[PDB]
RNA sequence: CAAUAUAGAUGGAUACGAAUAAGGCGUCCUUGUGGCGUCGCUGAACCAUAGCAGGCUAUGGCGAAUUGCAAUG
RNA sequence: UGGUUCCUGCCGAAGAACGUAGAGUUAAGGUGCCGGAAUACACGCUCAUCAGA
RNA sequence: UUCACUGGGCCAGCAUCAGUUUUGGUGGCAGGAUAAAUCCAUAGGAAUGUAGCUUGCCUCGGUAAGUAUUAUAGCCUGUGGGAAUACUGCCAGCUGGGACUGAGGACUGCGACGUAAGUCAAGGAUGCUGGCAUAAUGGUUAUAUGCCGC
């Protein structure tokens, strides 16, 4: 009744990179409440959207959704490595980015 | 997992607290510092007052603060100049942040990252002594925040205790037990 | 078949905008943020010479030139020159969808009344 | 890395009308039987003129601990190089087994020394049985009887990103 | 017959590995004749010999 | 009111092989590094760092350097067990295990029990 | 959380059975260019069937406990709800 | 144009203070630097949370479909 | 002395030999923040009235 | 003219495969001092000496310091019995998740399963479904973001 969330936020962090040379191509995710790795193992290969509100109106909304999905994870901390359709904008650093069930393994 | 994130400065310190805000800032969580004259900071009051001098050549602790955490911030970015106006930074707690719980950093701890047996230093004290001439309208106005939340705190406990009294006479319900099945 | 690009862009002459006098075709230089033509962007074989329609353009002058791509209508796709007058292109259209061949492009020169 | 004990015997080789030499038998602490051939030929060089293409290793091996639950006292007798001159040095150790107190001691050696792994020779590590044998006061520290004291560094890994409770060292 | 010689190859050295230990003598083993070698530094700065 | 470091008292393993395990002390190797023995929880015999272990309030006396058999006799004599079971710390464990063990059909009986609970006390609040 | 099946004779429809339906005479023709919308209902034989397993699958929850209100309410993540942990 | 959103809404920002080689809570008295017990050892908490994105009626009774297997919808 | 006009391929002197991509693994170098990645772990040492990195 | 069936291209999702890879869960072996340990059996030993006893100060019994080697705790060492596990290696053991790839284009070949006919994960991907003409979708520019650029 109160709440109908079926995804999780979470940030979309960065593009990878070096200290010299990002690639837009792959995408950093951090996950909210995960800390490990293993925890990141569940969320592999899951179909994650980036929401967001045009101020046009495409079809019947003004809110248009790129998709994409979870590669591998990055690091120690949990942080998960993404890919998407088409790329991000990256004035979308630290957006909340909703990051579905499917595809399910349970 | 909360909108607006609101860090006590009591017994922190300066670089490790900086050093986590500028990371969350620019992982757009927002952000208001709270009792920032009561930050810390490594070793002595001579040396760090040495520091801001060999600086100098703004006096808000808020300022400071502002300054350290800036420099770690790739400032004049964009991005860097949206993150920093998701940040606020106060020395006390005005409204409307008195009736909110404050947070605290445990990795910016002064008690669990200083060794015990070392000098650390007060940033209200080195701001007073660097030309900040309000420090003692900040403690002026806490000591009334002190005595309001005292008040609040106190009936806080008395409503709970009677809650604590209801919950107790709920108890050895069956539907208590149920919650006892199920674990709670 | 899928085809592979290698290159979406165009490749310019390094300082290309800083000059008007200076062209924008490939010249040699005689940083490296510079996309350099070279033989490892050719296109794959099969791919090579492919439209989006995933033929392969052919130029038509006339109706005979139209009926050299009599057998290899899925192959090839034509496309009508560019001087030619505006009575013959409706002959040659009006030729093509009787051969059934994929004409480039159609409405050049022309309009549909009534 | 956590090294081994290694009973290491070489024999240099028995030539022609000369059988059967002397069999010299050394115990090495090394994390691999390699390295512990290697430490093995470089104090056998050092204990008359060898090589390794002089020689042969009879037979490498582990040796385990016979009793790995009991905390025995150890004097070790190291020898090593501070660049220009050696000395010797005896240190007492109070470990459960003999290979974690080398470990330790490699561990004290390049702390307090800045000596590396090849630069220290060991000499002798051997049991203390009873007590009052312990010369160091330090491990004699852990002697008394019924020793009690508390913990320090009640400072641990919080784990997460912000603290709702203004936590306490509440030891 | 290759897989039941290298089993009866090793259980023969393992056993007189065994037989070294129960006459109480040493066992020495003979020397491996084939090695594997995997290069391990790039092209360049390499002295011709 | 302070634990101490000391044979008998009864820690717990809260990082290792482990990670929660009632042990014991059996032996001190130093300011560092210690000897326990777990052998009703399983964990067997060893030497530990302090870092990896916590202090329970709870002890009993337990002889210097006591073999595995010993240890399990004065473990089983001195029934800290029950008395760990009957501490709300431990009793919260098992609770955050249980909250971990519950199933969705589990969790919306819950919900529905909270609502109930909560119809109730709110009829016994706002009498008194 | 399991049922039993058991009930229900389910085997009768089939893949072939949720086959979307065609049109012929090219939709006749538009009916000579004026659109009809009376299409929209469903075939009642489909309403028996859902009517038939129904039966059958509500006996079987009537046995458990609050199983048809667990089946009436719907589901979604709370704040906290870490469905890695979440065992289901 | 609007009945909206802009660095990123879709359960809740959910309020003592100090100390840390100490605190808190409850309780008792001799109101103390008293005694007793408790607690921490994480919010993994708590609170809220069923109903057409949440229908119409009286533990009930009717409606949901075809948006056809995911495509903000 | 200065200048000396199209492209591509091949041959070509006096930490890593680099066609165009995709995926993986690494050298060196790092992993508080800028800045990607452990405010990891363990043991000792240093509080400097401009250590040290 | 009646009736019945069917339809191109692209982009997706799913299944079964194949190739590369990554991350799990799990089993059976083989070696060691034929793991060492632990556990059990025995004999001695000692103290950071348990019970007992003696003595002295002292809150009707606490202390202390002798005795006392097990008693009203035990430990250690020696020896004997039995495993288990660790570590290391092997498996042409089982099983799961994720990513990237789909070159080639009648058959031939090596196979394997099959009594047989046949089949197949075996000389490189096929099958099912969805969306799409006021398209689907793609491109162009100008701005913005980030990174690099004298």
């Amino acid at each position: 009744a109160e709440s109908h969330r079926l995804y999780v936020k979470g940030k979309h962090l960065s593009y990878q990179r070096s200290k010299r040379v990002n690639n837009p191509n792959v995408s950093l995710i951090k996950i909210e409440g995960v800390a490990t790795p293993q925890d990141a193992q569940f969320y592999l290969g899951k179909r994650i959207a980036y929401v967001y509100r045009a101020s046009k109106e495409v079809r019947g909304s003004k809110i248009r959704v790129m998709w994409g999905k979870v590669t591998r994870t990055h690091g120690n901390s949990g942080v998960v490595r993404a890919t998407f359709r088409n790329n991000l904008p990256a004035k979308t650093f630290g957006a909340s980015v909703r990051i579905f069930l499917y595809p399910s393994n349970i | 997992v909360e909108p607006v994130v609101v860090i006590d400065g009591k017994g922190h310190l300066v670089g490790r607290l900086a050093s986590v805000v500028a990371k969350q800032l620019l992982n757009g969580q927002k952000i208001v510092v709270v009792r920032a004259e009561e930050l810390n900071i490594s070793g002595e009051f001579f040396r760090n007052k040495l520091k801001y001098h060999d600086f100098l050549r703004f006096r808000a602790p808020s300022r400071i603060f502002y300054k350290a955490l800036r420099g770690m911030v790739s400032h004049k970015t964009a991005r860097g100049k949206a993150a920093l106006e998701r940040l606020k930074v106060f020395e006390g707690i005005p409204p409307p942040y008195d009736k909110k719980k404050r947070v605290v950093v445990p990795q910016a701890l002064r008690v669990l990252r200083l060794k015990p047996g070392r000098k650390y230093t007060t940033l209200g004290k080195l701001s007073t002594s660097v030309g900040w001439k309000y420090e003692d309208v900040v403690a002026k106005l806490e000591a009334k925040r002190k005595v309001s939340s005292a008040e609040y705190y106190a009936k806080k406990r008395a409503f709970t205790k009677k809650v604590a009294s209801a919950n107790a006479t709920a108890a050895e319900s069956d539907v208590a037990k149920q919650l006892a099945a199920l674990g709670y | 078949p899928k085809i592979v690009k290698k290159h979406t862009k165009k490749f310019k002459r390094h300082h290309s905008d800083r000059y008007h006098r200076v062209a924008e075709n490939w010249r040699k230089q005689k940083r490296g943020n510079i996309s350099q033509p070279k033989i490892g962007y050719g296109s794959n074989k099969k791919t090579k010479f492919l439209s989006p329609s995933g033929h392969k353009t052919f130029l038509v002058a006339n109706v005979k030139d139209l009926e050299t791509l009599t057998m290899h209508t899925k192959t090839y796709a034509a496309e009508i020159a560019h001087n030619i007058s505006a009575k013959n292109r409706v002959v040659i259209l009006a030729r093509a969808k009787a051969l059934g061949i994929k004409v480039t492009n159609p409405k050049g020169r022309l309009a549909l009344e009534a | 890395a956590h090294f081994k004990e290694y009973q290491v015997i070489g024999r240099r080789l028995p030539t022609e009308s000369v059988p059967e030499p002397k069999l010299f038998r050394m115990r090495i602490f090394a994390s691999n039987e390699v390295i512990a051939k290697s430490r093995y030929w470089y104090f056998l060089q050092k204990l008359h003129k060898v090589k390794k293409a002089s020689g042969e290793i009879v037979s490498i091996n582990q040796i385990n601990e016979a009793h790995p639950t009991k905390v025995k006292n150890f004097g070790v007798w190291v020898r090593y190089d501070s660049r220009s001159g050696t000395h010797n040095m005896y240190k007492e150790i109070r470990d459960v087994s003999r290979v974690a107190a080398v470990e330790t001691l490699y561990q004290d050696m390049a702390a307090r020394h800045r000596a590396r792994f090849r630069s220290i020779h060991i000499l002798k590590v051997a049991e203390i049985e009873k007590t009052a044998d312990v010369k160091r006061q330090y491990v004699k520290q852990f002697l008394t009887k019924d020793l009690k004291f508390p913990l320090p560094h009640r400072v641990q890994k919080s784990t997460k990103t912000f603290s709702y409770k203004r936590p306490s060292t509440f030891y | 017959a290759y897989q039941k010689e290298y089993e009866t190859a090793e259980r023969n050295i393992i056993q007189a590995k065994r037989d070294a230990k129960a006459a109480g003598s040493y066992y020495v083993e003979a020397q491996h004749k084939l090695v594997f070698v995997v290069r391990i530094k790039g092209i360049n700065k390499i002295p011709p010999k | 009111n302070w634990r101490l470091v000391e044979v008998g008292r009864v820690v717990l393993i809260k990082k290792g092989q482990s990670a929660g395990k009632l042990a014991a002390i059996v032996e001190i190797i130093d300011q560092k590094k210690v000897l326990i023995d777990g052998p009703k929880a399983g964990v067997p015999r060893q030497a530990i760092n302090l870092g990896q272990v916590v202090l329970t309030p709870l002890t009993f006396a337990l002889p210097r350097g006591a073999r595995t058999a010993t240890v399990s006799k004065k473990w089983a004599a001195a029934a800290v067990c029950e008395k760990w079971a009957a501490s709300s710390w431990a009793k919260k464990i098992a609770q955050r295990e249980r909250r971990a063990a519950l199933t969705d059909f589990e969790r919306f009986q819950v919900m529905v029990l909270r609502k109930q609970k909560r119809y109730t006390v709110k009829k016994a609040l706002a009498k008194a | 959380t399991k049922v039993s099946v058991e009930g229900v004779n389910v085997e009768k429809f089939n893949v072939e059975y949720f086959a979307k339906e065609k049109l012929t005479k090219k939709e006749k023709k538009e009916a000579n260019l004026f659109p009809e919308q009376q299409n929209k209902e469903i075939k009642a034989e489909r309403v028996e069937d859902q009517k038939v397993v129904d039966k059958a699958l509500i006996a079987e929850i009537k046995k458990t406990p609050l199983l048809k209100q667990y089946l009436s309410a719907s589901f979604s993540l709370k704040n906290g709800d870490k469905p890695h942990m979440l065992k289901f």
